């Protein structure tokens, strides 16, 4: 029926709860009343301090702080000289446009295993020197 | 204090008495070998329990027999140092 | 010069070197002193510039065979390995120039690297230090590993010859200025000028053109040409996560300015204060000295390369090559242990064979508080770590030192780097990122204070208690390496410098299992992992960051580290991956169950088994005219504490690769 | 736990009673069974030590045969010999117990399989090595070839110093001593066997033939309750355990300290 | 009760506590007096056993001995 | 209840592993896990050509298996140890070599211990000699059972060293 009306009623193998059933219905009755699933520690000693981007809420090195912290607590990281990026990446595209000017024929992939000639050599070549 | 005592299986070739780091030992005349002397142990006293004589001693088993006895220790058999029970 | 003295007649005399064993054979025990004693050329037959002979010889045989080691890696680089699939793309395949056999189903150690490739996982960082040196090509690998053999073979001819070149009247290894000055002007700074060359004329061009895409063999075969006015450290390759490596090659031409500088200057005598250092120069022109010295300092570079090799990235793809920078860590780490004990151990033969400095004559008060500096930080380090076990069982939080809780700032860590904020990613990875000190930083780094103080007091009394003390005052007399003294005087076991010595291996083995944790733990929890999207990432780690909340108890070091982090290598068996890896686990633990059977027993039981045993054979008529005999003291120490040492080991290696490799693939 | 520890207990006071009580006869006379045990205790010694020896290599190496094989992935390829002369026995039990209710017993019989016998095998060498080192002791206590005259020195004694090679741990009672790692060995083992057999039947059955199940699947596996008992997020009931499980820890690791220092 | 066992979790087992203490305070008083009785005469063994036999008594201690008539029959029966 | 029941082929624990579904499930599931490793390295690649030997391997070994008697729990393969000889996976042919050559190593060794006698010979191996008591160690049942006979292979213990002395001399 109920848990109020089990456990007003209680369980005795000797005279009434010969059935296991019942026996069992009345455990789980008394452990719902009577047990708690945690401690109910508190959350905070659970969340990360260091690595999680929340350090500075713990002011653990408030006398000169370390820099490159990020002072948000919100949890994210700012990815570190985001400028250079778009920067690098234009750079090493000039590289490649002068370099594919100065040959003046595509990019051909190197043969790890392959042999190439010198482009010195004063013999004929028998594979492209490039 | 521990108990040092000697065997006429001796040959008297004072390794024992050699090794003693307290002096011990000593060569006694005696006529039961040809060396005509036999180890003795009169300072037992200041016997520490090393087995430095046991170690040099030749015969096939040995002569010469250190019997610890752990519940008689003196300061000379400890080689007490910092602490004098004198 | 005489060559003709040189015959294999004393190949099979197997004891000449040692008069000791002239009584050839007469137990096992003389096979035993035979291997013991083999390298121990000042106790053996001969004069002091046989010594040096020997000395000498050695150390160019041990060249040689560092040079193979060196030209095998290469060819197993050049012939069996990846490296290309590596080169053109670093990220998805992992570094392997490792491959095993099928002979009993072993093919299955064989791990999917490449779509055409399938082997183990190497985890030594020769595919980047290949990148790194500009090597792109097989033939260029080759040409490498020809060299390495080259050198092989010259370092030979090298020993076997100076084993008659040099004869009794050789002085040229005592003359300590010249070859202090030769190593210094030469050997450093003229190697690092040259290597600086190598780097801007070879390594700068083909790195940077492996940076952009290119490929071309033409360009394959203008300095500062990408890296901008951003402090080097503070920027590293965008498309590599490294440092620049101009960067690099102008700190080598820095450094060996610097070294020709220093040595012209010694050279000119600028240098003043001789005076302070003459009583060492003096008293430390000896063999074991030296060796002591020399084992000190490489201990301590190997401890600084293992810090700085992960945390200043300058390999390409190292930073973000995890299985690479953690092993790269952790092997430094153990070697810069090994021969700081080494050190120890040379410096107490070398107190034992030559007088000692005077700072021996007041060893009672130094290793006093040095017992006593042990004693308290032991007990407040680990004590506030069973404190916080204690008090969170009772389940009061609030009384733990933590964060959360009392908290114990490291306030003296302050950085020096002034990096911008933030961190730097490569290709769904943090190549690098700051490490945030807290309560549990402050706790282990005094646990690692506390370890390696009491593993310097082992090595310093048995350094300073080698001749003599209070127990025993012919400690000299009785030697270097002896079992003790005797059951006398309360019992002198292990008053030998030997001794101290099996024991601060142990030690050092304890501080380095801690410090292998420590960074293991603290690098997966709040540096290492991957991130999900001026933009702000939430940085996803491999632990989750919970080394900041669980390593404050001995029971979150047992439950998150070793019990959760050890599903990878203890589930590893289905896996052909790291199947060997678990296997290994298993076998290392056993190895280290095995070695307390010597670390605990003693030599009587056994040479009485042994006794017992040969009657058997002497009935049957089976008589081994080698008599069996049980391994002496100092053998049976030695053996306990080498397989101790090695299961330990074994089983950090496996674990930590196995979580690694499976992280990270 | 309690019944090898008396066990050994009466093993150590047979030594005692060799040491101080029992009155030997001359040399050469062999009247009583303590004489007799003596005159031949170094043939006992050598059988004892080749049985031993057998099982260790062979429950070993069979284990290991399984655990490379299992790591590789091919159970198939694994040794297990079927407890042939354990089932007879209890297929004899059962018949007649199954007359007896014809004219219900549980645990009493049990499925019994290959990983069984090789546990069974493990059991027997850690008893057979146990016993070994107590019969050594018993039998050497008085002499010995290493020290023949160990009659006159105490039942425990240090050493008989560097001497005659080294002699430690040369007394019976640090034979004792010795064999007390050995019965706390073979017990652990026993109480694993049970434990384990007792928690997972089926697991136990199919996968106990090899030593990674044991490692894995009883160890790490059921360790998890006991580690998380207490931790960041709160305690249970079990907290007590999880401290008592690591101060035990520390004891083991200290005593280490006495054992090799 | 907050349990950590997963057969606990499982079965539901319980605990279960009675409303009244099973002894009240005279009880226990009776009992602890009991223990007080065990705990002098202990006192009194102990120092027995440190003691040990004082074969003196025949000198001073009044009576002359004896020994009982059983006692004497297994003496001359022997042992 | 019958003789018949003696063999280990008539036990109700056991099963002929083609007739396992255990076995069979064991063995299907080892080559889809073979399978699924070679699925991911390309068509025309050695180390597809040795899965493919691998995943032949798997399936010659599961059809030689296939007449071993396994648990119908776990479908194992066993090995049978009664003594029967005429039985798949029997313990005695391999029991039986390995008694004969582990008898060929001692008695070859027994035997040159026996020639040299001498702690010199020991050491340095008179290779001749070791290799002819080696080539003779064949014949050791033959020659043990004719030696322990006719008192060659043990000596009275009163030739040897009993131990140590436990009584008063
Ligand atoms: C540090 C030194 C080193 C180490 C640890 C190894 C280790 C290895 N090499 Mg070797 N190798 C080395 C140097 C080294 N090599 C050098 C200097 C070269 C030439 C420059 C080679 C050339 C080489 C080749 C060509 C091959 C190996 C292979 C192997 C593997 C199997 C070896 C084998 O089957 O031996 C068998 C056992 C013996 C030879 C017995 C040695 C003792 C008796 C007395 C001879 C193994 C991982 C093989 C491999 O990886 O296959 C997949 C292989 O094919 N190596
Ligand atoms: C036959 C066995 C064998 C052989 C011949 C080699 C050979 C080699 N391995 Mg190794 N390796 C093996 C087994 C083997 N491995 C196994 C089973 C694994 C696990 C999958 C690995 C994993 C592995 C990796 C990940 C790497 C190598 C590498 C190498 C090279 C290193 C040079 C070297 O060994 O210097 C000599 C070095 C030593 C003698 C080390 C001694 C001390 C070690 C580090 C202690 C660690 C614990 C130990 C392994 C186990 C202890 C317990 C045990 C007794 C039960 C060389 C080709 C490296 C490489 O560059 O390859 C090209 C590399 O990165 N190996
Ligand atoms: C650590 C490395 C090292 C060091 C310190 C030395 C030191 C020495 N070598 Mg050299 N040597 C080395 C490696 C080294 N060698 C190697 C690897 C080889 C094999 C190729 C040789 C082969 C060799 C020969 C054949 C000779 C020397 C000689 C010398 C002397 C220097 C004179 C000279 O010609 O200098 C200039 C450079 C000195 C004892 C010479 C000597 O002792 O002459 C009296 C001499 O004859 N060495
Ligand atoms: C010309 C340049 C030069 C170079 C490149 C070297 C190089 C070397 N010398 Mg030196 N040496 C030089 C000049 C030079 N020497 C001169 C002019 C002399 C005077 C004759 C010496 C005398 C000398 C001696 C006496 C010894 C060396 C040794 C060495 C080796 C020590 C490496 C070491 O321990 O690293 C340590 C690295 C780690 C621990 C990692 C190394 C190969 C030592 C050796 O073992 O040589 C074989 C040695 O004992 N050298
Ligand atoms: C040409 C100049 C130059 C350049 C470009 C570099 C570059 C480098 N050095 Mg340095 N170095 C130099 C001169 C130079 N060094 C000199 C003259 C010495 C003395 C011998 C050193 C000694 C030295 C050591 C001992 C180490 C470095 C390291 C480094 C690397 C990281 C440094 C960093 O991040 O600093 C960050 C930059 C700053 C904090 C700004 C301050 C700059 C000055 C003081 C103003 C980098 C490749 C480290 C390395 O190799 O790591 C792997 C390392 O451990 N250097
Ligand atoms: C866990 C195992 C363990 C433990 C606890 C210790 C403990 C110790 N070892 Mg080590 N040691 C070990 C294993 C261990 N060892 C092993 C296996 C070996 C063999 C290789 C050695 C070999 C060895 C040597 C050779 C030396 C040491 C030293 C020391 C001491 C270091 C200094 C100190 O005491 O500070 C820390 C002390 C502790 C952490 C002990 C626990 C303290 C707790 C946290 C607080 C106590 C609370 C409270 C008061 C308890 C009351 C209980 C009571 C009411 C019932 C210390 C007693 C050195 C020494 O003595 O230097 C002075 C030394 O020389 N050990
Ligand atoms: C895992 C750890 C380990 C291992 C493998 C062994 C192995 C052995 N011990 Mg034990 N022992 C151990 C720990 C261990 N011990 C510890 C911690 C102690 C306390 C000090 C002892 C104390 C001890 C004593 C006092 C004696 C033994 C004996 C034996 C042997 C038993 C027979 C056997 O199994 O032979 C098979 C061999 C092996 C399993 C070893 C592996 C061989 C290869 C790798 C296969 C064997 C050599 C007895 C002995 O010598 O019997 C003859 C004996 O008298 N042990
Ligand atoms: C104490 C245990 C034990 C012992 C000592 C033996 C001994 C023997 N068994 Mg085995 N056997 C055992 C348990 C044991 N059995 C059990 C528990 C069973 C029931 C499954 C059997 C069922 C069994 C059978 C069905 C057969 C044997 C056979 C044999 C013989 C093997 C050697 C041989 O072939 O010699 C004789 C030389 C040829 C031998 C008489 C075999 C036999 O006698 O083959 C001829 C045989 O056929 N045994
Ligand atoms: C001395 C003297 C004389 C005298 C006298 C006289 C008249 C003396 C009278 C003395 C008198 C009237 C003495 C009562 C004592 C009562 C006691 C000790 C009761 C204890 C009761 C106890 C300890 C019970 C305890 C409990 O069980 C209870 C009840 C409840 C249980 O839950 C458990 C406990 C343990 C709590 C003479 C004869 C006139 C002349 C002579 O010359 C000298
Ligand atoms: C059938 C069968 C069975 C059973 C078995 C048995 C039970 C057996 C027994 C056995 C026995 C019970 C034996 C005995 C023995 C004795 C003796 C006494 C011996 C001796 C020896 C010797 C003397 C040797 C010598 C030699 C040789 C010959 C060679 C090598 C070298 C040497 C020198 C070592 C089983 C179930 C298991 C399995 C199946 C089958
Ligand atoms: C076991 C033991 C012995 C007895 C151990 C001995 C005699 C060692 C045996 C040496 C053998 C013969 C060397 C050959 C190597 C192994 C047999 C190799 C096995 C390899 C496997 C993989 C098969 C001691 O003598 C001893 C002495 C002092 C302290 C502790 C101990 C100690 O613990």
């Amino acid at each position: 029926p109920s848990d109020e009306e089990i456990l007003a009623k209680g369980c005795d193998i000797r005279v009434d709860c010969t059935t296991k059933e019942q026996q069992f219905a009345w455990a789980k009755a008394y452990y719902r009343k009577y047990n708690q699933e945690t401690d109910g520690k508190d959350p905070k000693y659970s969340k990360p301090s260091t690595g999680a981007g929340v350090f500075r809420k713990f002011k653990i090195d408030w006398p000169n702080p370390d820099p490159s912290i990020p002072d948000t607590t919100d949890g994210t990281y700012p990815i570190r000289n985001e400028d250079f990026l778009p920067i690098w990446k234009q750079q090493q595209e000039d590289l490649r446009a002068k370099m594919k000017e100065y040959i003046g024929r595509e990019f051909t992939e190197i043969r790890w295993i392959g042999d190439y000639d010198n482009a010195r050599s004063p013999y004929k070549p028998h594979n492209g020197y490039y | 204090s521990h108990a040092v005592k000697i065997y006429d299986t001796c040959i008297g070739c004072t390794l024992c008495v050699r090794a003693c780091p307290t002096d011990v030992l000593e060569m006694v005349p005696a006529t039961v070998n040809a060396a005509k002397q036999v180890a003795s142990s009169p300072r037992v006293e200041d016997c520490v329990g090393c087995k430095r004589c046991e170690t040099a001693c030749p015969t096939d088993f040995l002569s010469i027999r250190v019997y610890l006895q752990e519940n008689e220790e003196t300061q000379y058999s400890l080689g007490l140092d910092l602490a004098d029970w004198s | 010069a005489i060559f003709r003295y040189v015959n294999a007649t004393l190949w099979s005399k197997a004891g000449h070197f040692n008069k000791a064993l002239s009584k050839g054979a007469k137990t096992t025990t003389w096979i035993w002193n035979l291997h013991a004693s083999a390298h121990d050329f000042d106790i053996q037959q001969g004069s002091a510039g046989l010594i040096a002979r020997k000395v000498f010889s050695s150390g160019l045989a041990h060249l040689s065979l560092v040079f193979f080691w060196l030209g095998g890696m290469h060819f197993h680089g050049a012939y069996l390995s990846n490296y290309s699939a590596w080169l053109k793309d670093p990220k998805s395949v992992a570094p392997s120039s490792h491959i095993a056999y099928s002979l009993v189903g072993q093919d299955i150690l064989n791990s999917y690297t490449s779509q055409y490739f399938s082997g183990i996982t190497i985890t030594s960082g020769f595919f980047q230090l290949y990148r790194s040196e500009g090597i792109v090509t097989q033939s260029q690998l080759k040409y490498a590993c020809a060299a390495s053999l080259i050198a092989t073979l010259i370092c030979l001819s090298g020993s076997y010859l100076h084993m008659q070149l040099m004869s009794k009247f050789t002085s040229f290894y005592k003359k300590f200025q010249s070859l202090s000055q030769s190593h210094l002007i030469i050997m450093f700074g003229f190697g690092s000028v040259s290597f600086s060359a190598h780097q801007i004329h070879e390594a700068l061009p083909i790195n940077s053109l492996l940076d952009s895409g290119i490929w071309d063999p033409q360009l394959f075969s203008a300095i500062l040409l990408g890296t901008p006015s951003a402090i080097t450290g503070k920027l590293l390759n965008p498309s590599t996560g490294s440092i620049f490596l101009s960067q690099v090659a102008a700190h080598h031409l820095a450094v060996g300015i610097v070294f020709i500088t220093l040595g012209l200057i010694k050279w000119c005598n600028l240098f003043f204060s001789r005076n302070a250092i003459l009583s060492l120069r003096l008293a430390y022109m000896d063999y074991h000295a030296q060796l002591s010295i020399n084992l000190a300092v490489w201990a301590s570079l190997s401890m600084v390369a293992a810090h700085h090799l992960t945390e200043i990235p300058v390999y390409p793809y190292e930073s973000t090559d995890y299985p690479t920078v953690l092993c790269l860590f952790v092997h430094h780490a153990c070697l810069s242990g090994f021969f700081t004990v080494a050190s120890g151990a040379h410096a107490s033969i070398f107190v034992i064979r030559q007088l000692p400095t005077s700072e021996i004559r007041h060893r009672d008060p130094i290793i006093g508080h040095l017992i006593w500096v042990c004693i308290a930080l032991g007990l407040h380090s680990f004590g506030l770590y069973c404190h916080n076990d204690t008090l969170e069982a009772l389940g009061r939080p609030e009384d733990t030192f933590c964060d959360n809780s009392i908290q114990l700032k490291p306030i003296f860590a302050k950085q020096f780097l002034g990096l911008q904020p933030g961190i730097e990613v490569l290709d769904g990875k943090i190549v690098r990122m700051t490490q945030e000190l807290g309560t549990a930083d402050f706790m282990v780094h005094h646990i690692h204070a506390f370890t390696i103080h009491v593993t310097l007091l082992i090595l310093l009394k048995g350094v300073l208690y080698a001749r003599n003390s209070r127990l025993v005052s012919d400690k000299l007399e009785l030697g270097f390496a002896y079992p003790c003294d005797g059951p006398g005087r309360g019992g002198t076991c292990q008053i030998s410098p030997w001794d101290h010595l099996f024991l601060a291996v142990f030690w050092m083995y304890n501080c380095l299992s801690v410090v292998i944790f420590h960074y293991f733990w603290k690098m997966q929890s709040d540096v290492w992992g991957s991130y999900v999207h001026h933009s702000s990432l939430t940085c996803s780690h491999y632990s989750q960051g919970d080394f900041s909340v669980n390593s404050i108890t001995i029971n979150g070091w047992l439950r998150n580290l070793l019990w959760s982090e050890a599903s990878q290598v203890i589930q590893s068996y289905a896996l052909p991956s790291i199947c060997s890896y678990g296997f290994i686990f298993l076998a290392a633990h056993f190895v280290w169950a095995f070695s307390l059977m010597f670390l605990f027993s003693g030599r009587a039981y056994w040479q009485e088994l042994i006794e017992s045993i040969l009657w058997s054979h002497h009935k049957l008529k089976i008589v081994p005219h080698i008599q069996p005999r049980a391994l002496s003291i100092s053998q049976g120490r030695a053996v306990g504490l080498t397989h101790y040492v090695l299961g330990g080991i074994g089983c950090t290696w496996a674990f930590i690769i196995s979580r690694m490799l499976v992280l990270t693939t | 736990y309690i019944a090898s520890f008396l066990a050994i207990a009466s093993h150590a006071h047979a030594a005692i009673t060799l040491v101080r009580d029992w009155v030997a006869p001359l040399e050469l006379e062999s009247s009583c069974t303590i004489a007799r045990i003596h005159t031949h205790k170094a043939a006992i010694i050598s059988h004892l030590s080749w049985v031993s020896l057998w099982l260790g290599f062979h429950t070993l190496a069979i284990y290991s045969h399984n655990d490379t094989n299992m790591a590789f992935g091919s159970p198939s390829k694994q040794i297990l010999i079927e407890p042939t002369n354990a089932q007879l026995i209890q297929e004899s039990s059962g018949k007649a117990l199954y007359s007896f209710a014809i004219n219900s017993f549980g645990s009493f019989i049990y499925p019994i399989g290959p990983g069984d016998l090789y546990v069974h095998h493990a059991i027997a060498l850690g008893l057979h090595v146990t016993v070994l080192i107590l019969l050594k002791g018993a039998l050497e206590a008085r002499g010995s070839k290493l020290m023949p005259d160990k009659m006159e020195h105490s039942f425990g004694f240090s050493c008989d110093g560097p001497g005659r090679g080294g002699t430690c741990d040369i007394s019976a009672w640090d034979c004792f001593y010795l064999a007390m790692f050995w019965m706390l060995n073979t017990n652990a083992w026993i109480d694993f066997y049970f434990h384990y057999k007792y928690l997972a039947p089926r697991q136990f059955s199919e996968s106990s033939t090899y030593l990674e199940s044991w490692f894995r699947d009883y160890l790490w596996f059921n360790s998890a309750p006991l580690i998380r008992a207490y931790s960041a997020l709160g305690t249970n009931d079990l907290s007590v355990q999880a401290w008592f499980f690591l101060l035990t820890h520390l004891a083991w690791a200290t005593g280490f300290m006495f054992l090799i220092s | 009760r907050v349990p950590g066992g997963k057969r606990t979790k499982e079965l539901g087992l319980v605990v279960p506590i009675p409303e009244e203490d099973g002894l009240t305070d005279g009880q226990i008083a009776a009992l602890f007096v009991v223990a007080l009785v065990v705990l002098i005469a202990a006192v009194d063994l102990a120092r027995s056993l440190y003691f040990g036999l004082q074969p003196n008594k025949f000198k001073t201690a009044k009576g002359k001995g004896s020994i009982t008539p059983f006692m004497k029959r297994l003496i001359e029966n022997g042992f | 209840n019958t003789p018949e029941h003696w063999t280990i082929k008539a036990s109700k624990r056991l099963e002929l592993c083609k007739d396992n579904k255990a076995y069979k499930k064991k063995f299907k599931d080892e080559l889809y896990k073979t399978e699924k490793q070679q699925k991911k390295y390309a068509t025309g690649s050695a180390v597809y050509a040795r899965f493919n030997k691998k995943i032949a391997q798997i399936k010659n070994r599961q059809e030689a298996y296939g007449d071993r008697l396994c648990g119908k729990q776990d479908g194992n393969p066993r090995v049978v140890a009664t003594g029967e000889w005429n039985v798949r996976a029997s313990v005695m042919w391999p029991a039986s070599i390995f008694l004969y050559t582990a008898g060929w190593i001692g008695w070859a060794g027994r035997s040159y211990l026996i020639r040299t006698n001498d702690e010199t010979k020991e050491l340095n191996i008179d290779v001749p000699l070791a290799l002819t008591c080696m080539a003779s160690g064949f014949s050791w049942p033959v020659a043990a059972w004719q030696e322990i006979v006719n008192g060659e292979m043990a000596v009275p213990s009163s030739q040897i060293h009993p131990g140590g002395p436990y009584t008063q001399s």
